[PDB]
């Protein structure tokens, strides 16, 4: 399935916390 | 040895050579207690 | 009318095998500053097991090499050495493979397990079948994860094609996921040629010629230090409409707080866990003393009111355990403020009572167009007072990618009583200028940016399992992880060229002194 | 009893601030004592904790012998507290900075965390800090967009990431303030939608009876049709019964 962890399975992988990012 | 006894030592990272738990072994061959973290009563730590 | 009429017609624990080439083709690196593909591969199953000790340390994880002069296996088949079999991932074992990391593990390896062996792929996939079946905890899911960096190696006999070709089939059939984690090769590594037959699900897009190492690598990679709990119901309670009206649910809990793992006593001279052990005996007598023999006490004021422990748990009696519902109210009336404790998700059942599905989901639709909530009672656990709360409907909802992102069912939100609330200092109303607030309204567009519900990680967390890996793996240092909730002072001043000084003159006077 | 900070948006602008705990659990404040049955004193019940290890003989190990540990899957990792202090996350304490200002809808009242509600008001005297803080919550409020700030009531304390928000009433307004999860707390939890189960598909008498029985069990009611809706049942102006 699309979008799912490759380390734990079942499981929706998630990207790292990217913070505060100010916009344009 | 009669010497080397009644005092505590402590090892938690030995030389390449003799990696800790050879190095362990070799310090209780010579009659030292081994303590796997240090105390109020440790001679000292190697 | 004879014989025509009367007769007719989540579970278990993930496993994961990595194996990986031996072959002198996987050494050797295509020019200076770059790692050769074993190095890669030996990273990311690294990176694997840290990952799979912090999120889900029940797992079971093996290693298996292929393409070696010495071999090891419960089998004794030949140029097959399983490294480590299926097994709880620990820091030992992450140290044992810490020792191939370095150019000088290359040479260990080559010295301890040589490499050119000629080898077979059946043979290969026979092994990781016998280790699958050695274990005996549920296998919730088999995996079996291939690091190669040759397209064909069978180039020259077809039988030993033909044998790996049937075995993958089996092991398909048999419910073993396998994936193929390409590394650099000088030409060009293509899937078509001879791995299409092996691979359990082939993308959309894997049939082009690959030169760049697999995307998956980067993936693998990116350590993940999270733990990780299935899903699991906090409770099955009974929803009851009326005495008679009665349907079965599940409580979950969607936000739940990341409390460090807990710690426990370890003897100093051993260094192994202590056990612990409590006891109440009398002072005078010194003998064993049960809880029935003791009795509860309460002093107010130089009297003493005693109970016994049976009637301190009937105090708290009210009912049965259970949601039991009352009229509903308009969503309006609950106001955001008013919150107390994180919301619980209600879901159906069907399993301890069958039809409540159906009720359940109409409720759903018609509380979603009528806009309104159901108040309810609610006992999670006998001899518990009961609360008041709220149950939100929740309207599923699903990204571009057709991936789940809000479940439907109820959201349990819990209604403060008289009590909870506080009361407050009077406070004069001041009112800012129209100039000022337009003013901070700049500010704030100046400062506008996008939240997401996972846009920041918990420092301490993050730096206790940093420590805890150093520690274990006996790092030099432990990696210092980037506080994202600091607020970056440095960009917001850069933005705010000039704001904060003309809104300090408009609001603050010449004399002050924060 | 009130807690005083300084609400900043840079280096440069701070304004004062108190802020009050709004709504908080109420618990019992008086514990239970246990005593004897046969003799009315707590004096002689006592609690003794033996730390035995796990050996045949079961020595007994003194309170000066034990060092903290935490499991690392299957291995034991020695973390002694000194350790701990020495490598602990060191942080500021009483801050309270803002982050950035973000969208009021992308902040869902289901993610919500903590157990208490703040309410943040211009310091007790100064009337610059009063201004401010109301040309913060006007914007706020016009802008449709709330605060995310980081908390910390201390240094010792955890700090934390929350959403303020503005509240304005006719009489006295402030910031709401309510902690935000980390993306360790979320749970990525998988449920089957309804909506398509066939087998799970009510028809339409059962939605009709199912709208019926919710038309008829409503809490609220309409003030003489002056758009001013009345509560029949405010749970919210109940004392626990638990105490009475």
């Amino acid at each position: 399935c699309p979008g799912e962890s490759l380390i734990n399975p079942g499981f929706k992988s998630k990207k790292p916390a990217g913070g505060v990012d100010f916009d344009e | 040895s009669n010497i080397f006894e009644d005092v505590e030592f402590c090892v938690m990272s030995g030389t390449d050579s003799q990696p800790k738990p050879d190095l362990e072994n070799r310090i209780a061959e010579f009659g030292g207690y081994i303590v796997q973290n240090p105390g109020p009563d440790t001679y000292c730590v190697i | 009318s004879g014989w025509e009429s009367y007769y007719k017609t989540y579970s278990g624990r993930d496993s994961l095998i990595f194996l990986v080439d031996a072959s002198k083709a996987m050494f050797e690196s295509q020019s200076e500053d770059e790692l050769t593909p074993f190095d890669m591969s030996i990273q990311c199953i690294q990176s694997v097991y840290i990952s799979k000790i912090i999120s889900s340390d029940r797992d079971l994880l093996a290693v298996v090499f292929y393409g070696t002069e010495k071999d090891k296996n419960s089998v004794n088949f030949k140029n097959i050495y399983v490294l480590q079999e299926l097994d709880n991932p620990g820091a030992k074992r992450i140290l044992e493979l810490d020792q191939f990391k370095g150019q000088q593990g290359q040479k260990r390896f080559q010295d301890m397990m040589g490499h050119g062996s000629d080898y077979s792929l059946s043979e290969v996939l026979w092994v990781c079948a016998n280790l699958f079946s050695d274990v005996q905890f549920k296998m919730s899911h088999k995996r079996i994860m291939l690091f190669t960096n040759e397209d064909n190696p069978h180039g020259n006999d077809s039988a030993k094609a033909s044998r790996a070709r049937t075995k993958a089939g089996d092991l398909r059939d048999t419910g073993i996921f396998l994936d193929l984690m390409h590394l650099k090769k000088p030409g060009g590594f293509d899937i078509s040629l001879f791995y299409r037959d092996i691979i359990s699900i082939a993308e959309d897009e894997d049939l082009r010629v690959h030169f760049e190492e697999s995307s998956k690598l980067e993936d693998l990679l990116r350590k993940v230090r999270a733990k990780e709990t299935r899903k699991r119901a906090l409770s099955r309670l009974k929803l009851k409409l009326n005495k008679d009206i009665v349907i079965s649910v599940g409580i979950y809990n969607l936000v739940q707080k990341a409390l460090k793992p807990p710690p426990i006593k370890l003897y100093r001279e051993t260094n192994e866990p202590v056990k612990t052990k409590t006891r109440t005996f009398n002072t005078s007598t010194g003998g064993l003393l049960l809880p029935s023999d003791t009795k509860r006490s309460q002093i107010y004021g130089s009297r003493q009111i005693i109970l016994e422990k049976e009637e301190t748990e009937e105090l708290k009696r009210f009912d049965d355990p259970g949601l039991m519902l009352m009229g509903f109210k308009p969503l309006v009336l609950l106001k955001k403020h008013h919150y107390l404790r994180p919301s619980l998700f209600v879901y159906p059942e069907e399993s301890l009572v069958i039809g409540s599905s159906t009720l359940f989901s109409a409720l759903l639709i018609k509380c979603l167009e009528k806009e309104v909530a159901a108040l309810c009672r609610y006992t999670p656990r006998r001899n518990i007072p009961p609360y008041f709360v709220a149950l939100v409907p929740q309207e599923e909802e699903l990204d571009d990618q057709k991936i789940q992102v809000t479940p439907p069912g109820f959201q349990l939100v819990f209604l403060p009583f008289a009590d909870d609330k506080r009361k407050m200092p009077f406070t004069e109303k001041i009112m800012a200028t129209p100039e000022q607030v337009g003013k901070m309204k700049a500010i704030v567009e100046k400062l506008r940016f996008t939240y997401r519900s996972d846009s920041f990680e918990n420092p301490v967390l993050q730096q206790h399992f940093r420590n805890l890996e150093a520690l274990a793996l006996d790092l030099m240092e432990p990696e210092q992880a980037v506080d994202l909730t600091l607020p970056k002072v440095e960009a917001m001043n850069k933005r705010l060229g000039s704001l904060v000084d003309e809104f300090k003159e408009l609001v603050y006077p010449p004399d002050y002194n924060p | 009893i009130h807690w005083p900070c300084r609400l900043t948006i840079g280096s440069n602008l701070s304004i004062r601030i108190a802020a009050y705990k709004s709504i908080l659990q109420e618990r019992v404040k008086k514990t239970w004592t246990v005593v004897d049955a046969k003799t009315l004193k707590k004096e002689d019940i006592q609690k003794e904790t033996v730390y035995c290890l796990n050996d045949d003989d079961e020595t007994e190990v003194l309170k000066e012998d034990i060092i903290q540990g935490f499991r690392y899957g299957s291995d034991i990792v020695p973390f002694s507290k000194v350790d701990e202090e020495q490598m602990k996350y060191k942080s500021e304490g009483k801050c309270f900075s803002v982050l950035g200002f973000c969208k009021s809808s992308q902040v869902q009242r289901r993610f919500f965390m903590g157990n208490q509600v703040l309410k943040v008001f211009a310091a007790r005297d100064d009337e610059a800090a009063a201004v401010a803080l109301s040309s913060l919550i006007h914007a706020l409020d016009d802008l449709d967009m709330v605060a995310i700030v980081r908390y910390a009531y201390d240094k010792r304390a955890n700090p934390q990431v929350g959403v303020a928000f503005p509240h304005i009433k006719h009489n006295y307004e402030c910031l709401v303030y309510v902690q935000l999860p980390f993306m360790e707390d979320l749970r990525q939890y998988m449920f089957s939608s309804l909506k398509n189960s066939k087998k799970y598909a009510p028809t339409e008498a059962q939605l009709n009876a199912v709208d019926a029985l919710i038309d008829s069990m409503s809490l609220a009611k309409k003030d003489e049709k002056t758009d001013t809706l009345e509560d029949l049942f405010p749970t919210t102006k109940i004392p626990n019964p638990r105490f009475q």
